[PDB]
């Protein structure tokens, strides 16, 4: 769904410290282990599977030849 | 694996005009009837192709073995 959410939370002394680089707080919520499934584990089909000739063209020549000649008889043996 | 799908695409590629010419011969002008026959040809082609190909790669495999196996 490509949803994006951002939140902010600040917990510090009321001395309104600003300018030095903040470091150390790293507390985020948890509901157990984070799994081992990664994130954004999606892909888009580009259908680039089967480049050039991923087949035996000679085997395909014989195969289509037989199918085309045989199906003509299934249609009717009154025209040979 | 869906490995059949790339085969169909490749088979359809080299037989596109062949199936079209035959479908035109049986159902000239009727594009819908032409497509229906082309669909029948495409799968039958794959069935024969796969059954035949399997025997060819097998023949190569047996020739590589020569072990009465």
């Amino acid at each position: 769904g490509a949803m994006v959410e951002a939140r902010s939370l600040a917990v510090a002394m009321g001395d309104t410290v600003v300018e030095p680089a903040p470091l150390k707080p790293t507390s985020e919520p948890t509901s157990g282990p984070p799994g081992n499934n990664g994130g954004s584990l999606l892909s888009v089909i580009t259908e680039g599977v089967g480049e050039l000739s991923v087949i035996d063209p000679e085997v395909a020549q014989k195969a289509c030849q037989e199918v085309l000649e045989k199906v003509k008889l299934l249609h009717g043996g009154v025209a040979v | 694996m869906q490995q059949k799908q790339q085969i169909m695409a490749a088979l359809n590629s080299q037989t596109a005009v062949q199936f079209q010419q035959y479908a035109a011969q049986q159902y000239p002008g009727n594009y819908e009837q032409q497509q229906i026959l082309i669909r029948q040809l495409q799968e039958q082609h794959y069935q024969q192709y796969m059954q035949q190909l399997y025997q060819v790669q097998l023949a190569q495999q047996q020739a590589a073995l020569q072990k009465q196996q």
